């Protein structure tokens, strides 16, 4: 069971924190995701955070956005900084292999 | 700025998700998940030309292959069926590409281990076979990981 808040329709410029709250201990998972779709474009890894703490970005939000894992809290993060028109989508959460946030819709406008 | 669509291929535990996170992380990931099959996007500098990698790490589709410009086949030194595959792998990538000429290489990992069961002659033997080099790899230590990724390249620049 995933919780996934945060999303909304912001203006060009202003910012978001994503939230994926689990309903099982997180601590064992070694890896987490965010991923998004935007219209007309395939599924793209947006972010990920490794064992010992080091954090991948997709070129385009590279700067812009920080993933993040609080494990007491069974939660997972992504702070979205800059918000683009670009950055349209629907963003899920992946928890390990096979845990998937059902989607947070950001919708960024001008 | 050139994009390179690249495309890691290989039997499963031959070490394609350590060698594509010791690329875009320069962090050796132990033990990472089997099935997550992700992209990844990193700008490098190849032989002075600045330029973005799409580097596919899958984890066992047609599709991926077709927008894929260069693949790497990937065995582990120390894994007698997984460089058994390799061929497999060739063979199903010509296939769907169409093509006497996909850039490919060849790459036998874990290098860092001293149980070898494939030795270098026959891997040098397999990728003259096929006109495509062979560079020696260790996610573990990051031996010959950005030779392996660069050669690639390379081999696409020729294409
Ligand atoms: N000693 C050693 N182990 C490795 C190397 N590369 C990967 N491994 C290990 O081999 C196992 C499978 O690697 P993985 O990257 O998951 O293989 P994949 O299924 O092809 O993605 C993992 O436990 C890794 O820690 C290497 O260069 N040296
Ligand atoms: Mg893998």
């Amino acid at each position: 069971q995933l919780v996934e808040s945060g999303g909304g329709l912001v203006q060009a410029g202003e910012s978001l924190r994503l939230s994926c709250a689990a309903s099982v201990s997180i601590f064992s998972i070694n890896t987490m995701g965010w991923y998004r779709q935007a219209p007309g474009k395939p599924r793209e890894l947006v972010a990920r955070i490794f064992t010992g703490g080091s954090t991948y970005y997709v070129d385009s939000v590279k700067g812009r956005f920080t993933i993040s894992r609080d494990n007491a809290k069974n939660t997972v993060y992504l702070q979205m900084n800059q918000l683009k028109p670009e950055d349209t989508g629907v963003y899920y959460c992946r928890l390990g292999a096979d845990y998937w946030g059902q989607g947070t819709q950001v919708t960024v406008s001008s | 700025m050139t994009e390179y669509k690249l495309v890691v291929v290989g039997a499963v535990g031959v070490g394609k998700s350590a060698l594509t996170i010791q690329l875009i992380q320069n962090h050796f990931v132990d033990e990472y998940d089997p099935t997550i099959e992700d992209s990844y996007r990193k700008q490098v500098v190849i032989d002075g030309e600045t330029c973005l990698l799409d580097i596919l790490d899958t984890a066992g589709r047609d599709q991926y292959m077709r927008t894929g410009e260069g693949f790497l086949c990937v065995f582990a030194i120390n894994n007698t069926k997984s460089f058994e595959d390799i061929h497999h792998y060739r063979e199903q990538i010509k296939r769907v590409k169409d093509s006497e000429d996909v850039p490919m290489v060849l790459v036998g990992n874990k290098c860092d281990l001293p149980s070898r069961t494939v030795d270098t002659k026959q891997a040098q033997d397999l990728a003259r076979s096929y006109g495509i080099p062979f560079i020696e790899t260790s996610a573990k230590t990051r031996q010959g990981v950005d030779d392996a990724f660069y050669t690639l390249v390379r081999e696409i620049r020729k294409h």
